[PDB]
């Protein structure tokens, strides 16, 4: 029916904070993820850039 | 502490008759991993043991 793009940056030991039912700094205090979550997190390395 | 024991001869030290603060040592962000096990680690701080 919709679909929203969520885009951030984080360190590599932070990804795995973005998950469903996740507890941390970034979990926590910047982007919380529900418990019931139906979407899919994508994310890479961008030491390039 | 300055110097760790040998995981062979693994140190072990009591807690006991204290009021502790988890709270401290989770929200501390020091640490690489921080797994619990039968404990969730935000209620931790609301628990006796």
């Amino acid at each position: 029916t919709n679909v929203y793009a969520d885009s951030f940056v984080i360190r590599g030991d932070e990804v795995r904070q973005i998950a469903p039912g996740q507890t941390g700094k970034i979990a926590d205090y910047n982007y919380k993820l529900p418990d019931d979550f139906t979407g899919c997190v994508i994310a890479w390395n961008s030491n390039n850039l | 502490a300055t110097r760790f024991a040998s995981v062979y001869a693994w140190n072990r030290k009591r807690i006991s008759n204290c009021v502790a603060d988890y709270s401290v040592l989770y929200n501390s962000a020091s640490f690489s991993t921080f797994k619990c096990y039968g404990v969730s680690p935000t209620k931790l701080n609301d628990l006796c043991f």
